[PDB]
């Protein structure tokens, strides 16, 4: 229930296999020590693309107060950020731009699309537009939306929380095993297939 | 620059001071997402569902209409008929990364049987989850319209509703009747 | 007779003036629904007819617009000079009030015109981007390269042989040889962008990733010790490729890509397309429709006013009211989401009208975003931009006059701040906007940085009066017109009449057909002056869809205006334009 | 032969009547009933256009362009105001009875009847009682049947008899009860009765074999073959 990845600089450069999970027990509570500090502070590197970059600084404001999660340092530099958030269109001229940018973060690092245009593309199927982020670089969370409302964002940051708290990463790059695991999580489509299938009435739309 | 400016900025930096501690004694405004449940307008253009009549049977009919009213083109299904002549969805499938949730599906339906729901928590992890088929977006109900049904407006005969049973229609006369 | 009626404007005082100075036969007048009198100028007497324009007792001051056309693939050419392609020029007078559409035709080998930028300025941009997108060359440019697409790319975007989807070409691929190519591409290099170059003119980068809400682009900065000797702006970073999509989609279903073009916009981007659409298929929208679109426009122009105001302040420093004017945004959003449904692009104007009726209770939600605006927009001056800080880093930052405002075309509250009362809704009324009352501030004369933060927050106030009147006076009747060609037709007319089903049907499947025509329609929008010039041929789809955003014109005017200042004065530029990369673009 | 549509002078053939002359020249006139492979028969009533005797004459009168020659010297107008109410009207009675039955009809987005009804700009309906229903018939494994959508035009009629030879295929009934199809239940015998589908205007005469695996015109690849 684990994926496998190490990387060696078309892209992305890595090759990922499907693996058993490996997990001393002092070893286990010292890895998820390390990920309860990994995911519970996580600095995005700020980013500006299009509108989806407007919903995530409106989720950075106060009315929704993204800081709760300890999410708010908002880095301008891709070296102290742990999280790229493509919140917006991979133009052609800009997908260079951002290849760079992400090559330019350290480990370890993180992937958010927000949106449909960084998702697949979305509406702007044309010419001058990357039909989707995860055609050059690896995505941990996808948004659906056009845009995601900034709940949305907050929602898709518990869930790149939950994921970053079950995965196995090497403590030190002297001892263990360097390889990168990350968890081949339940999809949150057939997690709420319960729960979204039995839903019966819905208000009218002709009220507030 | 002058003393009186110098004076004047000092003052307007004391005020500005004062007004941001004053804005320090006020009211939270944020909504405490997730342990607040948002709220969401009945006609939010949010996950898109399939719904029921009524009766219980699924409202689609298989036309395409919102697969070719959709800007984005996300929309693939597939039209299969009952014994007794009824249309439906072979299947059903909405690539959600692609959909700019914009409705025009929605008001496209004219048996309003694909609808926009006030939910917008639709993360995911694989982009090959996000494509939702007729099992992850068909509902028990009727969603946002609960009485409508094409059915009972449309000329073709399907069970439990035969020829003239429909609403504005009359008993079919045969060409062999004795009345002139 | 109806304003949306063919007209060929003969009785317009500029073309008698045209006959009596160059003759009859010299040119040919064309009858459009545009409301312009469009002329087709011989190519060789333009800048002639531009000289003469120039130097008229009330002149046309500003080329509003310029680019080109594909007249290959269209049919219905009656009463038009032969071309393949054509080059059009929106020329403005505003002391006449009135606007003149000169085209030039072309041939398909012989695609060369004499540039124009010896009268106007903004003809650089403008010609650069019909180069780019049409294959068109001008004779005399300084400097006739790409501005949307990269240096390296092969064909014209926007010719009708080019095709327009990214999954008819092959899927992107990044490999390693291509990330240096194009890595390669993006360097600068000072003798190809015409900074005709001191051994301390050191050279600066700015973006291209932009950390700030309105897009990500580029400006290459000339630099001696901290002044800014030259600079050129690098665009084309968020190009979207919208008029080629209006192209490949159906009327009713662009309406979409007509919401991101100013993405703080939206109801305000959406309504000078909706209606050029109804020019074009001889729609007047009833009162109500007028009242409802007036209203949802003012309430996004709050929107992003509150956004820029917000940025400017940030940009200056002081970072809280942010968090307070998105707050109000989340008010506005809240009032927006129950009307339309959706937050930043409702996609909510219809052709004929609007996509729903009003929910029960939006006069309520409208009635507390009213009593909350004031109080906090107050406490916004008095927190803020009345600090002499604040003051100190915008004023006398990047100033021009009239002159400068109208040679660069530069609309809005940039134009505003010349002293020049030049509003669409005051000065080419539409949407029912004669019925409200409200002013139009002017400046002094000077375009400062303050000063133009300071007009967005008087035409902020104007437009919680024009809520207010929108709040007092909606009338009660139809959310759609009875127009055949309103498309959707009302929704319960079409769930149980076969006739309006038909409508419905043909109407969201293969398209409404608008009979072929050209129209025009320039708003006042968040940011200056938008307008759709729309040319249909007949189908259900757009031949021609031309969107010209005031951002272009102020992201043109840059250079002039920011040359000799400081990097920081380059800055709070920036913050005080209210522009976006996507008006820009597009 | 010199007509003059709308006081615009064509050059057209004597020999043929007005609606195919008008078509040729890329003018718009609804039309069900006429077909260029089978005639004119005026039935449908719905290519009214206004005659005029002379180029001075105001009153003209309403004719029909399939029955009407065009002659040399030819006056005519399709958009006059009476002659468009007129057809409006005509797709308006032809619009009474019909079935609410587009979206599960195979010949939506590909119907003639729905080209005509958007062309002639009816949109508002103010009938308000019942339409007639017709009980629909086997006509074996490659045509469907479906008589609601008839709407009286007398083309499947017309082909199957006069044209292809057919003889099992035939009008019964009376004033607006007109029947369209077989005497009974069973097999169409014409080796061309499969045309039907496309001769019939509206979706009564289907294509049962696309059917089965249906999609609308708009979402097929098409290429030209043999
Ligand atoms: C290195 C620094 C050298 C300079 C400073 C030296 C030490 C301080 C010496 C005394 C300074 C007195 C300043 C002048 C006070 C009276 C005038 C004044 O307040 O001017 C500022 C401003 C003027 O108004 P205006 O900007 O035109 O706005 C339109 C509204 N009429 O009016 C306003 O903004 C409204 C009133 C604001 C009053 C603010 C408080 C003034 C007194 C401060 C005393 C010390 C406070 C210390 C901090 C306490 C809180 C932490
Ligand atoms: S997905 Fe929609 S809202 Fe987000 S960047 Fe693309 S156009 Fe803008
Ligand atoms: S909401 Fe819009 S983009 Fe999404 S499936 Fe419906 S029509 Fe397509
Ligand atoms: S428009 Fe409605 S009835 Fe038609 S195929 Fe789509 S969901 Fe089904
Ligand atoms: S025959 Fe034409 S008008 Fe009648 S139901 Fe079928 S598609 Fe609709
Ligand atoms: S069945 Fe079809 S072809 Fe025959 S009369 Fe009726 S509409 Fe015309
Ligand atoms: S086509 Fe002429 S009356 Fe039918």
């Amino acid at each position: 229930d684990y994926t496998l990845t190490r990387i060696d600089p078309r892209y992305p450069l890595q090759k990922q296999e499907i693996v058993t999970d490996p997990l001393n027990v002092f070893m286990g509570k010292l890895n998820d020590m390390v990920n309860w500090g990994r995911k519970n502070s996580i600095w995005p590197y700020n980013f500006g693309l299009s509108c989806c970059y407007v919903e995530m600084v409106t989720s950075f404001t106060a009315v929704h107060d993204v800081a709760r999660f300890g999410a708010e340092v908002l880095r301008a530099s891709p070296r102290q950020a742990d999280l790229m958030v493509v919140a917006g269109t991979c133009f052609t001229k800009m997908a260079p731009v951002i290849q760079r940018l992400y090559d330019q973060m350290l480990e370890p690092k993180w992937v958010i699309s927000m949106g449909a245009c960084a998702n697949s593309g979305g509406m702007y199927d044309i010419y001058s537009v990357v039909q989707g982020v995860d055609k050059f670089i690896p995505v941990d969370v996808y948004i659906p939306g056009c845009p995601p409302r900034p709940e949305a964002y907050m929602q898709a940051l518990m869930l790149l929380q939950e994921s970053i708290g079950k995965e196995r990463r090497p403590l030190s790059w002297v001892v263990g095993d360097q390889g990168v695991y990350r968890a081949n999580m339940q999809s949150e489509r057939e997690r709420k297939r319960g729960e979204r299938i039995a839903v019966t009435n819905l208000r009218t739309p002709d009220e507030i | 620059m002058t003393l009186k400016e110098l004076l004047v900025g000092f003052g307007t930096q004391v005020r500005s001071i004062w007004m941001i501690g004053l804005h320090a004694f006020a009211k939270r405004e944020t909504r405490m997402y997730p342990e607040e449940p948002v709220y969401l307008p009945p006609r939010y253009r949010g996950r898109i569902v399939l719904t029921r009549d009524p009766d219980g049977e699924e409202r689609c009919v298989a036309c395409n209409l919102c697969a070719v009213a959709c800007p984005v083109g996300c929309i693939s299904l597939q039209k299969a008929e009952t014994k007794d002549g009824r249309w439906y969805p072979e299947f059903f499938r909405i690539n959600f990364s692609r959909c700019i949730f914009c409705g025009l599906c929605e008001e496209a339906c004219p048996t309003t049987a694909i609808q926009l729901t006030p939910d917008f928590e639709m993360g995911e992890y694989k982009r090959q989850d996000l494509v939702y088929e007729k099992e992850d977006l068909l509902i028990s109900g009727p969603g946002k319209y609960p009485e409508y049904n094409f059915y009972r407006m449309a000329g073709m005969a399907i069970d439990g509703k035969d020829k003239g049973e429909a609403e504005n229609e009359a008993k079919p006369i045969d060409v062999k009747s004795l009345l002139p | 007779e109806p304003a949306w009626q063919t007209r060929d404007h003969l009785d317009d005082p500029v073309i008698g003036e045209l006959r009596n100075r160059f003759g009859p036969d010299a040119f040919t007048v064309q009858a459009t629904r545009t409301g312009v009198p469009v002329v087709w100028i011989k190519r060789e007497q333009l800048l002639e007819v531009g000289d003469f324009l120039k130097k008229l007792p009330k002149p046309y001051v500003m080329l509003f617009d310029l680019h080109g056309m594909d007249e290959r693939l269209r049919t219905h050419r009656e009463g038009l000079p032969a071309a393949d392609f054509s080059v059009f020029y929106h020329l403005i007078s505003i002391d006449r009030n009135r606007d003149i559409m000169l085209k030039v035709a072309l041939a398909e080998n012989d695609l060369h015109v004499p540039t124009f930028t010896k009268l106007f300025p903004n003809a650089n941009w403008y010609e650069r981007e019909t180069w780019d997108l049409f294959g068109i060359t001008f004779d005399g440019h300084p400097n006739l390269r790409r501005i949307m697409m990269p240096q390296t790319w092969k064909g014209h975007p926007l010719r009708k042989d080019y095709p327009a989807r990214a999954t008819e070409f092959s899927p992107f691929e990044l490999t390693k040889a291509k990330q240096d190519l194009e890595m390669e591409a993006l360097t600068f290099k000072p003798e190809e962008w015409g900074m005709k170059r001191n051994e301390d003119f050191m050279f600066l980068n700015l973006g291209p990733n932009h950390p700030s809400a309105h897009g990500a682009f580029r400006i290459v900065l000339q630099l001696d010790g901290e002044e800014i000797v030259d600079c050129v702006p690098d665009i084309g970073y968020h190009h979207r490729g919208a008029e080629k999509m209006g192209e490949r989609q159906s009327w009713h279903s662009y309406i979409p890509y007509t919401d991101r073009i100013e993405y703080l916009g939206g109801c305000v981007n959406e309504m000078p397309y909706v209606l050029a659409v109804e020019k074009l298929a001889g729609i007047t929208v009833p009162d109500r429709v007028n009242v409802i679109r007036v209203m949802l426009s003012e309430l996004f122009r709050i929107n992003s006013h509150l956004l820029y105001i917000s940025t400017f302040i940030q940009d200056v420093g002081a970072m809280t009211p942010v968090f307070f004017a998105f707050t109000d945004r989340q008010k506005i959003y809240d009032l927006v989401e129950a009307i339309t449904g959706f937050r930043m692009h409702p996609a909510w104007f219809r052709i004929g009208g609007v996509a729903h009726d009003l929910p029960r209770g939006w006069d309520r939600l409208l009635r507390e975003f009213l009593d909350w605006m004031p109080k906090r927009l107050a406490s916004y001056e008095k927190a803020a931009l009345q600090n002499t800080i604040l003051k100190g880093r915008s004023q006398g930052v990047a100033a021009y006059g009239a002159k400068e405002a109208l040679e660069w075309g530069t609309t809005g509250a940039g134009l505003r701040a010349t002293g020049i009362d030049f509003d669409v809704r005051k000065a080419r009324p539409y949407s029912g906007y004669e019925n409200f009352d409200f002013e139009i501030p002017v400046g002094g004369g000077v375009s400062d940085c303050y000063t133009r933060v300071m007009l967005k927050v008087e035409e902020l106030r104007q437009s919680l009066r024009i809520l207010e009147q929108c709040l007092n006076n909606m009338p009660e009747g139809p959310f759609k017109a009875d127009h055949p060609l309103t498309t959707p037709p009302p929704k319960e007319r079409t769930l149980q009449h076969i006739e309006t089903l038909i409508t419905h049907f043909l109407q969201v499947s293969w398209g409404p057909v608008m009979p072929a025509n050209e129209s025009f329609q320039m708003i006042e929008a968040t940011k200056g002056i938008n307008s759709y010039y729309l040319t249909s041929d007949g189908s259900t789809m757009s031949y021609r869809t031309r969107i010209r955003t005031p951002s272009y014109a102020h992201l043109q005017q840059i250079p002039a205006a920011i040359r000799g200042s400081l990097v920081s004065d380059l800055i709070v530029y920036l913050g005080s334009i209210d522009f976006v990369m996507s008006d820009v673009d597009r | 032969a010199t007509i003059h549509v709308d006081g615009k002078e064509y050059e057209v053939n004597g020999a043929d009547n007005l609606l195919e002359a008008c078509l040729s020249l890329g003018l718009d006139i609804p039309y069900f009933c006429w077909h260029p492979a089978l005639g004119s028969v005026g039935a449908c009533r719905q290519c009214a256009v206004k005659q005029y005797q002379n180029a001075e004459d105001t009153r003209g009168r309403l004719v029909m362009s399939c029955m009407t020659p065009a002659s040399d010297g030819t006056f005519i107008s399709i958009d006059d105001e009476e002659a468009k109410q007129f057809r409006e009207s005509v797709v308006e009675w032809l619009m009474t009875n019909h079935p609410h039955d587009c979206p599960v009809c195979e010949e939506g987005g590909n119907c003639h009847l729905q080209d005509m009804t958007v062309m002639t700009g009816h949109s508002f309906r103010r009938y308000r009682f019942t339409k007639r229903t017709h009980r629909n018939q086997d006509l074996g494994p490659f045509i469907s049947h479906e008589m609601n959508r008839c709407i009286a035009c007398y083309r499947c009629v017309r082909y199957y008899k006069d044209y292809a030879g057919g003889t099992d295929l035939g009008v019964y009934g009376a004033h607006d009860n007109v029947y369209f199809g077989r005497p009974e239940d069973g097999t169409l015998e014409s080796e061309f009765s499969g045309n039907l589908v496309e001769i019939c205007p509206t979706g009564v005469f289907t294509d049962k074999t696309h059917s089965e695996r249906y999609n609308r015109k708009w979402d097929m690849q098409f290429a030209p073959s043999i």
